[PDB]
RNA sequence: UGGCCGUUUUCGUUGU
């Protein structure tokens, strides 16, 4: 009777961003993510990676509660590297390694009939 | 910069409940007297009874936030095979000469027995220990 | 309604003072009211369907009074028996005394995640019990991220040295943990606890933080670990058995003789008891120290892998009675304090012949559970839990009574500011609260 | 008579938890209807806040009057009683 | 009806547990929130929300 | 000696016992023989004997002011209708139990 | 049904019994202050006509 | 309002093409409840369909 | 069927709950406190029987005073090739990372109880209010006020 | 009441080879096999199939109202 | 037939094997009373199955001899607040209150006596794969 | 530097070896393809009539599982975010059924075979009732009786496995690595050994047992994944596992595009 | 054109 859009677990309100950026001040080059409509399966993808990157300081997230549709990624490189290119730079490495991945497995399925 | 070295030998090694750690009781080749009592991981720092090894007490690795060690820095661990950082939660003035340290790595806990002249500069909040091969 | 606003909440009954408290409010989704695992013990629920009723102010004079005055946190200890009355219960608890175990070891990702759970964290990595070869945490380091600055604490247990090969005895400093299996004992609601200390130190407020952080820390270790029960738990190898089984004979024997000499009235009269009700007491004293022998055996046997040792050590479920009883022997079913009568005549039941005084002929469930009971031995404990339940069902109501009638009387007694306590007439009753 | 002079007061002088509710309470009423506000606001919108900050402050004009069991009353001021 | 009453702005339902809320926070259903309801005087310092 | 029966003020008298100490589990009697003051301190005993049996234990400023309040007047309020109500307190209270 | 009421509790006619053997059973009762009355006849009762 | 009690479904939005009933019309919000579901879901008038006496007519009945 | 009574906290998706080796999920997830205090071994015995029952694919006989044993059920699940006390190795769902604890694991028969949530919920602003006293009515159905 | 469409526990469809179920059971081959030739190996499917009870005919043996 | 009455002069013995005396010793199973007061015996009955004491309500429960009877008395007790598929002509019949569940099941494991019970084809429950194990710390 | 290895392929179940990538990675992939490979299903069942002992709403959710060939649905709009007045034939494919029982005797067996497409935006190969061969006749809707009649308008929509259980494409994907437990992740209960009780995996052959020499290895991760999926039919394994993968990539690049879009 | 009215008393069954 007051349970929630079930619709409303991936589609996104205009009025909020997908995603909301916030500086975390009390220690050097840290940031703090909010995200937007997602939840392990996207969080904990990007945190493997960014950890496995060498200027990156501190990586972790959070699901606040599996009732809500959003989570909270804490990020903090090195002053090397803005945290902000430090991300798009692991997106861009998944990206890559899963259309690797997709082409190997197209190949295979070809040949394999 | 190390405050203290000696060589030790495993006199027994003990396992009882745990699996991944247990308890060695070594005494020092160069000073008899000085009875060391550790606890270590088997996995992560395999030995057996009748080793030896090398042990060193140093209060920095300098030649607050951690961070995955660089390859590019260097630090006095570069020669040693196992390391354990720990606190001093009991510094003992004992007997006339029964010193006693008491360092908790965590959970791992440490004493040491050791003339005063030996044990006079372990008197420090936290204590790195290093152990060669 | 919006969030953070005061609002009451409460149980029925509402027995003691700490049934009734004024939360904040945080809007949600579903119609269920929903609380945190640690104030179930205040309000002695459980969500095996119980249910509760909510209140609110309609003046901010009231709510003023609510914030200040029957908020939870300032509820943590019992003016009863001056200690906590919240604390870190089932899981939560199960969970943190594993995680302190010595031999427990977290890899950097994790510890990457649960520093960042602590809503209250510095911010500032701790470094590690090891720098080489592999970066590891011990959960000790982590449970202390919990506890907040300017801590301090000791206990000795068993008598342990400052070494605590056992590893029992707690010893904290500056609120780091030296070392210690945290367990009950540690954090439960009881006296002398890590919780109690934190309480009388930093305050109400870091205090109820408190709850929420090793909650969250410890929930969360669990989960990427996790924990289960299963059926081989209550199995044990087979000279155990053989050992138990050997105990319940000797014991029959010990009553088979006690018997034989009752009969021959050879047997020694107990002071202030006549033959019959000493040679009850007796026989009911070895059959019980037979049970607890068996069961002790038993215990004695089980690995520190089994999961009903764990949760037994850890304690926030079960007791040594509950793994006898499972394992190694129901033991003997008392009813009103005495064996099974002979409803019939001369016997228990028509089974047997007449005058059988032996333990199972008067109710003695020689198996455990684990082998299943014998027709006979299961209506002996049929007839025990119905014993109980009218017991129980009994009790409540007189309980409520009395506590009715107290209240009542005392209902007017107040503290005056000249420090005398006096009913609403003036008499005076105590000069000074309590002689202090 | 029922009053006591302020040099022979006894009661305590620290403020007791209820007399800190009930003048949280009373003043963060009356400052909710339009009176006025003894310190700053910066950010504090809520009124119990304000009342909080106020007292922190000791800027608070009311005056307990405790009753003795007797009958006869002392007065104190908030601004004089030592808050915790 | 003295001594005790039926009272008003009341509520009342099941209870289930939240190890991701606070200790002094409790899970209240939107219905609730909803139909319970708060005076709230008119000031400068609210007038917009 | 531990006896079943009690007859506090005859024993005290009989040779061969401490009469400074010997003590009754009947409060009464020790209303009756040794006074009001014995009896708020023989009752008290008595309550925390009951509570602390099991294993419990209970503030002792709380069962002092039970105590207390039911010796206050100098004889035992037993605490029912008839006890409380006897008092000359204000009718609207003792009307409401 | 027992017509033994309420009024009084008591515990002797609540209770179990030795002769119940094989004729009511020992598992089922409702909770509450029915507890103990409300029996069930066993899976071969029968009652004499 | 002679625009109540009638059947409506909605032709934009998160629930596209669902029949409804118009239970309030306070105004310029309009507050129908549908079927599939048990709830009812406030909507702007221009983005539902109307039932007429051919077809469904959008909000100018 | 042992009085391992109990509601439903919140639900998951399929993809965050534990899976086995073999790609199944369970239905639900209950907690082990609640088995040891209360010695309900019969559950146990039975999850342990259903489980075999449905991989050798027919019903267990539960009847009380057999010659039923552990013994032979655990022969039975070894035989048909499972651990022979009914354990099961889990796999985390967030992570897929293994679960440090074995998981018991099988099918038990449940049923629904009739006190559903809706029927309990309630709420009072203001109402109907008794004529003899001015006081809000009882009971849920009118709109009454808690006591 | 009738076999369901998706297994509950994984989703394995089922309910299409309920027919089929019955016809192996015909001819007298132990519940097992059938559920074998079926390939239900994950018992999560076996389970209903297995002890599924048919009520649909039960409840139109009554006469419709029509 | 035998009443209570007559029950108090009759000697029975608890199964049929019983009635043959016995001879091993094995660690996991229940093991018969001693019974060794009356070194001779002379029978004149023998129970039918003692499983039969059960009431209706209890019978549905399996192993009720390996439970602390208080829960077999909480089943018993729900066990008439479980949904389920009261008759067949629920549709035709137009009461109150009514509830059937979708799908329901017979138990994996029955007891032997639920065959007269008709529950296996009037079942009020149906089969779950559940997970004994703290997950996420929500079942607590 | 990923790899792939398929050991045995179908047209619904696929039983491959992943190897050389994050479990992070081959974790999420599972996920995402359980839960966000768009799809089509039955949304708004629309009854002219009926006549059955079966609950209209009992109906309805019958349907809902009903798989539907979704092979063309990635060129199916949002519902949602469509333009089109009420529905159109390009963001909804309509099928109806009408099912009849005539004659006292006997009982009509309504099965999903008689499910009808109507229209639907073609020839996008969408909206048909998958079956397993073409005899089949597949899965059981209803029994119908004498005069018992059954009617019915559905509609299907694009929505994910989300928003509700139907949308699923995959049925139950094994997934498993470490067949001897090199990497200890896991503890093995016992009575006497782990060895002697636990009987192995059937991934055992695939990876040598580790030597009673051998100690361990601090710095191994795991490596090689077996997950062998599943399909209802509704999709191809192989477009499954690409689809999986194109989502999110697309998803992946959306939240690049914001986190360049932001400054 | 606001404004606006739904029983009691029993007994039962249950629930925590
Ligand atoms: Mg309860
Ligand atoms: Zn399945
Ligand atoms: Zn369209």
């Amino acid at each position: 009777m007051n349970a929630p859009d079930r619709f409303e677990l991936f589609i996104l309100p205009d009025d909020v961003p997908k995603l909301k950026i916030t500086p975390d001040s009390r220690v050097p080059n840290c940031i703090i993510i909010k995200f937007e409509r997602e939840d392990h399966t996207l969080a904990n993808l990007l945190r493997e990676e960014l950890a496995l990157y060498p200027d990156v300081t501190f990586v972790a997230y959070k699901v606040e509660h599996p009732l809500f549709a959003n989570f909270v990624m804490r990020l903090q490189t090195e002053e090397g590297t803005r945290p902000k290119q430090a991300l798009e730079r692991a997106c861009a490495s998944i990206i890559n390694k899963l259309k690797t991945l997709d082409h190997k497995f197209n190949e295979e399925w070809n040949i394999k009939n | 910069s190390a405050l203290f070295d000696d060589i030790f030998t495993v006199q027994t090694v003990d396992n009882g409940r745990y699996n991944k750690v247990s308890r060695i009781i070594g005494i020092s080749t160069t000073n008899s007297a000085i009875k060391l009592t550790l606890d270590i991981n088997n996995e992560m720092f395999p030995v057996s009874q009748d080793d030896s090894l090398t042990v060193t007490l140093a209060n920095s690795l300098s030649l607050k936030s951690w961070r995955p060690p660089k390859p590019t820095d260097k630090s006095l661990a570069d020669d040693y095979d196992y390391v354990m950082f720990g606190t001093v939660y009991k510094f003992e003035e004992g007997d006339e000469d029964k010193i006693k340290v008491y360092v908790s790595f965590g959970g791992l806990l440490m004493c040491l027995e050791g003339g005063y002249k030996s044990l006079a500069s372990l008197k420090q909040d936290n204590l790195y220990i290093l152990i060669r091969r | 309604l919006m969030d953070d606003d005061p609002v009451l909440f409460n149980r029925q009954p509402s027995l003691h003072k700490m049934s009734m408290m004024a939360h904040r409010v945080k809007v949600m989704p579903y119609s269920t009211f929903r609380l945190n695992l640690s104030v179930t013990s205040p309000y002695n629920a459980d969500f095996d369907g119980d249910e509760m009723n909510l209140h609110v102010p309609q003046s901010e004079e009231t709510r003023a009074e609510l914030s200040q005055l029957c908020a939870v946190p300032l509820q943590i200890v019992s003016p009863q028996s001056n200690k906590p009355v919240m604390g870190i219960v089932q899981d939560t608890l199960c969970g943190v005394r594993k995680m302190t175990l010595r031999d427990t070891f977290i890899e950097y990702e994790q510890v990457m995640n649960m520093l960042f759970w602590v809503p209250s964290w510095d911010g500032v990595v701790p470094q590690p019990a090891i720098l080489k070869p592999k970066p590891l945490w011990t959960g000790k380091q982590l449970l202390s991220i919990a506890i907040p600055s300017g801590i301090h604490l000791q206990r000795t247990d068993g008598g342990n040295s400052l070494l605590s090969p056992k590893d029992n005895g707690m010893l904290i400093v500056d609120g780091k943990v030296m070392f210690g299996v945290v367990d009950k004992k540690t954090v439960g609601s009881g006296g002398g606890g890590l919780i109690h200390t934190v309480m009388r130190e930093k305050g109400p407020k870091i205090c109820a933080e408190l709850f929420g952080n090793i909650q969250k820390v410890v929930n969360y270790w669990l989960l990427h670990n996790g924990f289960s029960i299963g059926i081989g738990d209550a199995i044990a190898d087979a000279s155990t058995m053989k050992e138990i089984t050997h105990a319940i004979s000797s014991a029959k024997e010990q009553v088979q003789e006690i018997i034989y000499k009752a009969q021959h009235n050879e047997l020694e009269l107990k002071p202030g008891m006549t033959l019959r009700e000493s040679f009850e007491g007796e026989v009911s004293r070895t059959l019980n120290d037979a049970r607890d022998s068996a069961g002790r055996s038993a215990e004695m046997n089980l690995k520190d892998l089994n999961n009903v040792k764990q949760m037994v050590s850890a304690g926030s479920k079960g007791s040594f009675i509950n793994i006898a009883q499972m394992s190694a022997c129901v033991g003997q079913q008392m009813v009103e304090g005495k064996r099974i009568a002979f409803g019939f005549a001369d016997r228990s039941l028509p089974h047997f012949t007449k005058d059988d005084f032996s333990p199972e002929s008067k109710g003695f469930v020689e198996n455990s559970y684990l082998r299943g009971l014998t027709p006979q031995e299961f209506f002996f404990h049929a007839m025990a839990g119905r014993e109980g339940l009218i017991d129980t069902a009994v009790k409540t109501a007189e309980t409520g009574y009395i506590q009715r009638r107290l209240v009542k009387a005392l209902e007017d007694i107040m503290v005056h500011y000249d420090g005398t306590t006096r009913n609403s007439l003036g008499d005076i009753i105590q000069f000074l609260y309590g002689e202090d | 008579e029922l009053a006591i002079l302020k040099e022979e007061r006894t009661t305590t002088p620290y403020l007791t938890k209820y007399e800190r509710a009930r003048i949280l309470g009373t003043r963060a009423l009356q400052i909710s209807m339009n009176a006025p506000v003894l310190v700053d606001i910066e950010g504090e919108t809520d009124p119990l806040q304000i009342a909080m900050k106020e007292l922190s402050q000791r800027k608070i004009p009311l005056v307990i009057r405790r009753y003795l069991p007797d009958g006869s009353y002392e007065d104190w001021g908030c601004d004089e009683l030592i808050v915790d | 009806n003295l001594m005790g009453k039926r009272v008003d702005f009341s509520a009342r339902t099941v209870i289930s547990g939240d190890p991701n809320l606070e200790l002094d926070q409790v899970g209240v259903p939107i219905s609730i929130a909803k139909t319970l309801s708060y005076p709230e005087t008119v000031t400068q310092y609210n007038i917009h929300r | 000696l531990e006896t079943d029966g009690i007859n506090l003020a005859e024993v005290m008298a009989v040779p061969g016992v401490d009469s400074s100490r010997t003590y009754s589990n009947s409060f009464v009697e020790i209303l009756s023989v040794l006074g009001i003051e014995a009896t708020r301190s023989s009752l008290y005993k008595e309550i925390l004997n009951v509570i602390a049996f099991d294993g419990s234990y209970v503030n002792y400023r709380h069962m002092a002011l039970l105590v207390d309040v039911m010796t206050s007047r100098g004889y035992l309020m037993a605490i029912t209708r008839h006890g409380i109500n006897r008092a000359d307190t204000g009718a609207l209270m003792r009307c409401s139990f | 049904n027992t017509p033994i009421g309420r009024d009084g509790k008591l515990a002797k006619p609540r209770q179990l019994h030795n002769t119940h053997w094989g004729l009511v059973c020992p598992a089922e009762t409702p909770e509450g202050q029915a507890c103990g009355l409300v029996k069930n006849l066993s899976l071969l009762s029968g009652i004499s006509i | 309002d002679p625009t109540l009690n009638k059947t409506v479904k909605i032709r934009q939005g998160g629930y596209k093409g669902k029949i409804g009933i118009v239970k309030e019309a306070n105004g310029d919000r309009f507050r129908v409840e549908l079927h599939n579901p048990n709830k009812t879901i406030p909507i702007p008038c221009s983005f539902l369909l109307i039932e007429s006496t051919h077809g469904w007519v959008p909000y100018e009945d | 069927r042992h009085g391992q009574k109990g509601t439903i906290g919140v639900t998951y998706r399929h993809e965050d709950m534990p899976f086995s080796a073999e790609g199944i999920v369970p239905d639900l997830i209950i907690n082990p406190h609640a088995i040891p205090s209360r010695m309900t071994v019969a559950h146990l015995i039975e999850c342990l029987l259903s489980k075999v029952g449905s991989i050798r694919g027919y019903e267990g006989d539960a009847t009380p005073f057999t010659d039923l044993t552990v013994d032979a059920v655990s022969n039975l699940l070894r035989d048909n090739g499972y651990q022979s006390r009914g354990f099961e190795v889990m796999y985390n769902g967030h992570t897929g990372k293994k679960l440090m604890a074995q998981v018991f694991f099988g099918p038990t028969y449940y049923q629904r109880l009739r006190h559903m949530v809706d029927d309990k919920i309630h709420a009072r602003a203001r109402g109907p209010v008794q004529v003899l006293t001015r006081q809000p009515v009882e009971g849920r159905s009118r709109d009454g006020g808690l006591r | 009441m009738i076999i369901p469409v998706r297994c509950f526990s994984c989703g394995k469809v089922v309910g299409d080879k309920w027919d089929a179920y019955l016809r192996l059971l015909e001819e007298g081959k132990q519940e097992g096999d059938a559920l074998d030739e079926l390939k239900l190996k994950r018992y999560c499917c076996r389970r209903m199939v297995l002890t599924h009870v048919d009520l649909i005919e039960k409840f139109l043996r009554y006469n419709p109202l029509e | 037939y035998v009443d209570g009455e007559e029950e108090e002069t009759i000697m029975i013995a608890m199964t049929p094997e019983d009635l043959q005396t016995r001879s091993l010793n094995d660690t996991a199973k229940r093991i018969k009373p001693e019974m060794s007061t009356s070194s001779h015996h002379t029978f004149t009955h023998c129970e039918i199955h003692p499983s039969m004491i059960l009431g209706v309500a209890a019978s549905i429960i399996p192993f009720p001899d390996h439970n602390q009877s208080p829960r077999n008395t909480y089943q018993s007790a729900m066990g008439k607040q479980a949904m389920g598929v009261f008759l067949t002509n629920y549709n035709v019949r137009m009461d109150t209150m009514a509830n059937i569940l979708y799908y329901p099941q017979k138990p994996l494991a029955k007891t032997q006596a639920m065959e007269y019970l008709k529950f296996r084809e009037l079942p009020a429950g149906q089969n779950a794969i559940v997970a004994i194990a703290c997950y996420s710390g929500y079942n607590q | 530097e990923p790899k792939v290895n398929i050991i045995n392929a179908q047209d619904d179940e696929v039983e491959l070896m992943l190897s050389d990538v994050n479990l992070s990675l081959a974790n999420s992939l599972r996920r995402t393809m359980l839960a966000e490979v768009p799809t089509l299903a039955i949304d708004l069942v629309e009854i002219k009539m009926n006549t059955s002992v079966l609950a209209d709403e009992f109906i309805s959710h019958r349907l809902g599982l009903i798989p539907l060939v979704s092979e063309d649905v990635e060129e199916m709009k949002y519902s949602r975010d469509c333009t089109c007045e009420d529905y159109c034939d390009e963001c909804s494919v309509v099928l109806e059924l009408s099912a009849r029982h005539e004659g006292e005797e006997g009982t009509t067996d309504v099965y999903s075979s008689s499910l009808i497409k109507v229209s639907g935006p073609g020839n996008l190969n969408v909206g048909e009732p998958v079956r397993r061969d073409d005899y089949d006749q597949g899965i059981l809707l209803c029994k119908l009786r004498n005069h018992q009649e059954l009617n019915i308008r559905c509609i299907a929509k694009k929505g994910i496995a989300k928003e509700h259980a139907k949308w699923s494409p995959c049925s139950a994907i094994a997934f498993e690595y470490d067949p001897h437990n090199k990497l200890k992740h896991t503890d093995f209960w016992f009575e006497v050994d782990a060895k002697k009780e636990w009987p192995d995996s059937k991934y055992a052959t695939w990876e040598e047992p580790p030597k009673p020499g051998e100690v361990f290895d601090y710095k191994a991760k795991p490596n090689r994944f077996y997950m062998t999926v599943e399909t209802t039919g509704s999709l191809k394994a192989n477009q499954v596992f690409s689809r999986g993968i194109k989502t999110l990539q697309e998803k992946l690049a959306n939240v690049l595009f914001e986190l360049e879009n932001s400054r």
